RNA sequence: UCUAGCGAAACCA
RNA sequence: CGUGGAGGUCAGUGACGAAGCCUAGACCGUAAGGUCGGGUCGAACGGCCUCUAGUGCAGAUCUUGGUGGUAGUAGCAAAU
RNA sequence: AUAUUGGCGAGAGACCGAUAGCGAACAAGUACAGUGAUGGAAAGAUGAAAAGAACUUUGAAAAGAGAGUGAAAAAGUACGUGAAAUUGUUGAAAGGGAAGGGCAUUUGAUCAGACAUGGUGUUUUGUGCCCUCUGCUCCUUGUGGGUAGGGGAAUCUCGCAU
């Protein structure tokens, strides 16, 4: 569907660009300029969780996690994940090409050559 | 005990369930059809329950009796489906006869799937790959870009141009009065 | 191209920071010979270092020493790689804090000197 | 596992120990398994090395070599054998400090205490 | 001995000082005696000889070896005639990105007769292989990009001749050159350096094919193929001969780095070398 | 030791006279007596297959089909050695052809276009004084070559075979009395067929012909590209009546080590992946692992147990392997001192690995204590070697 | 009195 | 939502690079935050169901450490 | 039979992990301060191996530059990793006694942006768990599972390849 996003941009803190050692996550304060987080910035539940190409992300560790991605395949998209070395990466690629899966993230930690 | 089971797989712990960052669960449970791990889903909280599934090549359907819910050895019952798709999707409904809408319809769904994959891998098989991956250990990137520099740095190529160019010039190659050279200079090199 | 460049560094060096970024900054972009000669005229008080951020011209004397010491320094680093000198130029200089005790402020000097390129006119 | 309460498994206990060990103890722990030949010869597996005997290197970057220890550094936990060095810029020679446990022992040095050892040890020496 | 930080390192740094002050002193003094005489100062430096990886290399008996039918060998793997000309095809890798076109496009100036295509997809190599023998090209190249980077080239010999894969490292355009020049139509001259051994005389055999034969000596352009440590390095210049004897330079087109990763005989067919990491670790070898 | 090597960029054979721990990579280590260079043709003639009878004389393989009988002398070289002295005798010429080849150039797995060459260069007979030696194309053709009287080689018959022929292996084991010639051979699309050729040489039978295996995993046609073959002892036990007599071991081009018993039948028993994504394989040797001698003068290994057998193999990569008869890895071979692509290997007298191939290095090895005896560069790419006795100078 | 050298602290939405 | 530790589990990840750091790189969350790319880096670490707490900071003229301006200024035993 | 923050020893920990934990992981009751009684710090990590940078050269000397070791000096006895505050240079932009953000948009710079390349039907030929005949074997004994030999596609038919 037509993914909405209520807000395009971040909530940040009052006077956050002011201190260096004030963080930028959002802390309630205890002029109306600055957007406040609320339940009306909420996203729509069938868009909710949506990639711009359309599907919803999951995390995978290896092939028994790709595999369980096998009947929802035009719904979600595998993520591998951050800390996985080249050689399973590759080997989750083939497998996820076999599997006709979208992969999020491919060519992390690789390249191809020859 | 099947509603039971259920709710100590739900809302304890399942160890083939995965939960999704939408909220969404899996179940890693071989045997289960769809990859969710719900009501319906779970194997291990259903008694009568199907499957398709394949070894090696030939894909098999699986079908689970509450009979033997002890002897988990004697469990899966194993029927060779045929290659023909719509003989196998007939032998489906043939041996889900009076049986339940989920089973049949997500197995059905289940059996396509897996064919469709067995034909993407034929296509794969049969592709020409010219490019392999590789990744690049940073150990091997560290040492190629600073033994680059080290040789870049202990050759002074430059000054092996100069050295040839005029050893090329003296050795002759270039005939008398060349284009390259003016003729005063070449005299007096000559 | 580290080939046709030749480097100095100074480290830890005890003297006034703030006069030798100025004395640094005076003399960059400038032919070696001709840089060399203008720190010998400081030392007559000829020619003064015009001081910009932190004040006018004054003559430290003990930053131009040290600075010539590193230019005769890179100038005989620049022979021993075989440059020209009329060619060679300070291209970069850098001055930054040296750690405060081991309340005086030191530094590390450094400076790279490049010979001057010339083109080649084309044939036809 | 650990049967005996007099036995301990801590790990802080046990570098403690490893650490500050005398050298008659090292001696012991600076021991090296026979080869198959030897233990066909004395029917023993693994002895204290000393430096008379002959040794083989079967792990590390130098793999495959051998040589007569020159001497064993004991406070170093390490045995330095004779030709096995890395030839410095000057041209001097540093021997690799080895250690026993990646070492094959191939002639040994027989003594009589070594001769009444291996006799203690149930060897079947000739 | 110490295991105190603050103790040892003050302990360690003032016997670095006093250690630094007795080699200045000592190498002032016999800067001094080699005032006196200039005899000594050779018997120093013909005495210690400043040790460096170049001096060392572990002996190849490829180094300075003759090829053994090198003329048939030269007209058969390789495209070495006069009278024949080379075809050269570029072959760009299927779905290429704009940086690949970028470089064919450089590297059509380079060579000779070059003809450029964009591969489609499905066509295997032995009918590309056929489909260029009948159009008579002599030799392909292909560029292998990668995260729109150009990583990769591979130069083939069609009548059965040597796969060459080499890994480009380090590319330079000519914009970010700043002694920049401008490169002309004029045929260049080549360099060809430090390719002594009998694959190093391989490899320069196979660039000495490929780049145009037949300099324009009017338009004082050459490029230059350095070796040094199994690293090449492409650059091209402009020639000033001096009075003063050094000839000058501008470097007028873009610089690169290959380095040969494999060689194979045929098209794809068997592998004669190939480069491996444990091949690195030894640092001595160099093979060229 | 002494050694003759076909030297490929060369065109020529080079004579080695080294003794055990000679390495010409190191200026330290053993250097070789004596290089000879000999018969140099240029590089479209290099000797493709050479057959030493004993001493005195060889058979050299062109790449112009032809057969060439060559004297073999000794002279003096002036540590003591006589070298040795080439000269050719009598030739055969015109025994390829190309048409077939470049007929088939479309149905083809190498990029290359197809040439001929000569694949098996060995007598029909276990029996010595045979004078009568076959020469085998990649074309199918199979020369009957013999020795004159006159000490002159003549062709007596030129026989066809299917197309590409990659390999063909004679059966020599057992009853050299009765006339039975038997051969195997294959090739790309081209089944493993035993044949018989009758002795007056005039007419061959194919008795035998393999028969593919079922679909795979991925229920795909397996290709078939078998590379070499040696034979065993036949079966024990039982002969099942119109089968035939005969077990014999194959290596494909896909990793597949291929088992046959006759007496079972046209299929596989018996194949095996021995590398992963179906590699290359180049050669196939056989060999004890104490290093004893345990097969024919042509290699059939001399037994009746097909998990006794042990063999060797190349990619066209640098590998060289060595493996059960289950597929089991029991190593690899020197893969620390090669670099290139290993074409020749071959046990010589059980106890001796010659390697030569694209490294320009000749590399004798130990069978058994898997050790590098002597290396030496040679300056051409290497198809084949011969190994003559072994001598110890000084 | 100038240069050179050395070189603070108070205080600081 | 986040943090240290603990029980179970994922036969979870990891020297073909964990954790950490940077990231005018992308993504998902209303937010607390989370996920990935790249760079650096070298040896451990995560997800889930539970337990447990020395569990979440901008201020307290808070404690300790580091660094500014003041300032080349004051001034010349302000420490030498 | 009981107490035991001391001694001599052990063995453990849902304890802390170098501003914590003892004041003290380190030559800590130390250096130091006090006339004294007393008070009392800071301070852990090169590397697997010092293999701790031969030699040349600048340089009073400190520090360099070539060179080399090392897997890594993007580990040089200032040394694991190396954040922020703050500093220097270069580039870009803005400013001329200019302060910051929020929205929205241009411009400039810049990045991302298929290893996508298939499906349906028909046809050709070939192959096999396709057809036929002859088997063997496991039990969960059925709407089963595995597996061999030879023959054939001459005809049909399925799958595969083409
Ligand atoms: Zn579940």
């Amino acid at each position: 569907p037509k993914i909405v996003k209520k807000h395009t941009k971040k909530f940040k803190r009052h006077h956050s660009d002011r201190y260096h050692r004030v963080a930028e996550n959002w802390r309630k304060q205890k002029r109306g300029n600055i957007s406040q987080p609320k339940i009306g910035y909420g996203s729509n539940k069938k868009t909710k969780f949506l990639s711009p190409s359309g599907h919803k992300t999951f995390l995978v560790a290896n092939v028994k996690d790709l595999e369980t991605l096998t009947m929802h395949t035009k719904t979600y998209a595998a993520e591998i994940a951050h800390n996985i070395s080249a050689k399973n990466r590759v080997v989750i690629l083939a497998r996820a090409k076999a599997l006709g899966i979208k992969v999020t993230n491919p060519k992390g930690r690789l390249a191809l050559e020859a | 005990s099947d509603e039971i089971v259920w709710q100590v797989i739900n809302q304890s712990f399942c160890s083939h369930r995965i939960k999704a960052p939408n909220g969404q669960n899996f179940c890693r449970n071989e045997y289960n059809v769809t990859g969710l791990c719900t009501r319906q889903s779970c194997p291990l909280a259903n008694s009568k329950y199907a499957t398709v599934k394949c070894d090696n090549g030939k894909l098999y359907l699986y079908m689970k009796t509450p009979e033997r819910a002890h002897t988990p050895a004697k469990l899966w019952e194993r029927i060779k489906l045929s290659k023909n798709y719509t003989k196998a999707l007939q032998q489906i409904d043939e041996h889900l006869l009076h049986w339940s809408k989920f089973f049949r319809h997500k197995c059905k769904q289940r059996f396509t799937k897996l064919t469709q994959v067995m034909i993407t891998e034929r296509r794969l098989a049969l592709r020409e790959e010219e490019r392999h991956y590789v990744g690049v250990a940073p150990k091997v990137k560290r040492r190629e870009q600073n033994r680059e520099r080290k040789a870049l740095v202990a050759a002074k190529i430059e000054k092996a141009i100069e050295k040839e160019l005029m050893d090329r010039l003296k050795s002759g190659a270039y005939g008398d009065k060349p284009l390259n050279v003016d003729e005063k200079v070449w005299k007096k090199i000559m | 191209n580290p080939a046709k460049s030749a480097s100095a560094r100074g480290s830890y060096l005890r003297v006034s920071f703030k006069n030798t970024r100025e004395t640094a900054q005076a003399i960059n972009g400038w032919e070696l010979t001709k840089a060399q000669k203008y720190l010998e005229q400081v030392l007559d008080h000829q020619r003064a270092i015009p001081f910009r951020r932190f004040n006018k011209a004054r003559w430290p004397a003990k930053s131009v020493k040290f600075v010539q010491g590193l230019l005769q320094n890179a100038a005989a680093n620049a022979e021993a790689k075989g440059l020209d000198a009329t060619k060679l130029y300070v291209s970069h200089i850098q001055v930054n804090q040296a750690p405060k005790q081991r309340e005086s402020s030191p530094s590390h000097i450094e400076l790279v000197v490049t010979e001057k390129e010339e083109a080649v006119a084309k044939a036809a | 596992a650990k049967q005996s309460l007099d036995v301990s498994s801590d790990r802080r206990k046990a570098r403690k120990a490893y650490f500050t060990a005398p050298s008659s103890q090292r001696r012991v722990l600076l021991s090296a398994p026979l080869s198959k030949e030897l233990r066909a010869q004395y029917g023993i597996k693994a002895l204290p090395i000393r430096r008379d005997d002959e040794v083989l290197v079967v792990r590390g970057s130098k793999k495959g070599q051998e040589g007569k220890i020159s001497s064993v550094y004991r406070l170093k936990f390490a045995v330095q054998v004779d030709k096995v060095t890395k030839e410095k810029v000057n041209g001097a020679s540093v021997p690799i400090n080895l250690h026993p446990s990646k070492l094959v022992i191939t002639k040994l040095h027989l003594d009589k205490d070594r001769k009444a050892l291996i006799q203690r040890k149930g060897g079947k020496l000739e | 001995n110490i295991t105190n930080k603050l103790k040892r390192q003050e302990i360690f740094a003032d016997i670095k000082h006093e250690k630094n002050k007795e080699r200045h002193t000592m190498r002032r003094k016999r800067a001094k005696e080699e005032r006196e005489n200039p005899e000594l100062r050779e018997q120093r430096l013909k005495e210690n000889v400043t040790q460096t990886i170049e001096n060392t290399r572990v002996y190849d008996e490829t180094i300075n070896k003759e090829v053994e039918g090198d003329e048939d060998d030269l007209m058969r793997y390789f495209n070495s005639n006069s009278n024949e000309p080379p075809k050269i095809f570029l072959t760009t890798n299927v779905n290429a990105k704009k940086s690949a076109y970028e470089f064919a496009n450089i590297l059509i100036e380079i060579l000779p007769n070059v003809t450029f295509v964009k591969r489609k997809f499905g066509y295997k190599l032995k009918e590309i292989s056929d489909i260029c023998i009948k159009r008579n090209f002599t030799d392909i190249v292909i560029i292998n990009e990668d995260k729109k980077k150009v990583t990769g080239l591979t130069f083939i010999h069609l009548p059965e001749g040597p796969t060459f894969y080499f890994k480009l490292s380090s590319f330079v355009e000519v914009k970010k050159i700043v002694g920049h020049g401008r490169p002309t139509s004029h045929i260049p001259e080549l360099i060809l350096n430090n390719f002594q051994t009998r694959l190093g005389q391989t490899v320069g055999r196979l660039f000495q094919s490929i780049l145009p034969q037949n300099p324009d000596i009017e338009g004082r352009q050459v490029i230059t193929l350095h070796n040094q440590r199994d690293y090449i390095f492409f650059r091209r210049h402009r020639y000033v001969f001096k009075d003063n004897e050094r000839v000058g330079l501008q470097e007028l087109g873009p610089q690169f780095t290959l380095k040969l990763k494999r060689l194979q005989r045929g098209i794809k067919e068997e592998t004669e070398w190939e480069h491996k990491p444990e091949m690195d670790k030894e640092k001595k070898k160099f093979y060229l | 030791m002494r050694l003759l090597v076909s030297c490929v960029d060369s065109g020529s054979i080079k004579e080695v006279l080294c003794n055990i721990g000679t390495d010409t990579s190191v200026q330290s280590a053993l250097q070789p007596f004596h290089v000879a260079p000999h018969l140099a043709e240029g590089l479209k003639a290099y000797v493709d297959r050479m057959w030493v009878i004993s001493e005195d004389e060889a058979i050299l393989a062109r790449n112009s089909g032809v057969v060439e009988l060559v004297k073999i002398s000794k002279h003096l070289k002036e540590p003591k050695f006589d070298i040795s002295e080439f000269e050719i005798t009598s030739s055969v010429s015109d025994l390829f052809d190309d048409a077939k080849l470049e007929s088939l150039s479309s149905k083809s797995v190498k990029r290359t276009k197809l040439v001929d060459g000569f694949v098996t260069l060995c007598p029909i007979k276990k029996d010595s004084s045979n004078n009568t030696f076959v020469a085998a194309t990649k074309s199918g053709l199979l020369h009957i070559i013999k020795k004159g009287e006159d000490k002159k080689l003549i062709k007596l018959a030129s026989l066809g075979l299917k197309a590409p022929v990659e390999f063909l292996q004679l059966y020599d084991l057992e009853d050299t009395d009765t006339d039975k010639y038997i051969f195997a051979y294959g090739g790309e699309e081209n089944l493993i067929k035993l044949v018989e050729i009758d002795s007056s040489f005039q007419s061959l039978k194919q008795i035998w012909e393999a028969k593919n295996v079922k679909n795979d995993r991925l229920d795909m046609r397996v290709p078939v590209w078998p590379m070499a073959l040696r034979f065993l002892e036949p079966s024990p036990g039982k002969t099942e009546k119109g089968k035939l007599n005969y077990q014999f071991a194959a290596i494909t081009r896909w990793s597949h080590l291929t088992k046959y018993s006759t007496q079972h039948g046209r299929k596989p028993f018996a194949q095996i992946d021995l590398l992963p994504n179906r590699e290359p394989l180049s050669q196939m040797e056989v060999f004890d692992a104490k290093g004893e001698n345990v097969v024919s003068s042509l290699g059939n290994f001399q037994s009746e147990t097909f998990n006794e057998l042990n063999v060797i193999t190349t990619d066209y990569k640098k590998n060289v392997f060595k493996f059960d008869g289950n597929g089991r890895m029991l190593g690899k071979v020197g893969r620390d001192d090669i670099t290139g692509s290993s074409t020749y290997i071959h046990v010589h007298d059980g106890k001796y690995l010659l390697q030569g191939g694209l490294d320009r290095y000749v590399r004798i090895f130990d069978i058994k204590t898997n050790k590098m005896l002597v290396k030496v560069y040679v300056g051409s790419r290497i198809n084949f070697i011969v190994m003559l006795d072994d001598v110890e100078i000084e």
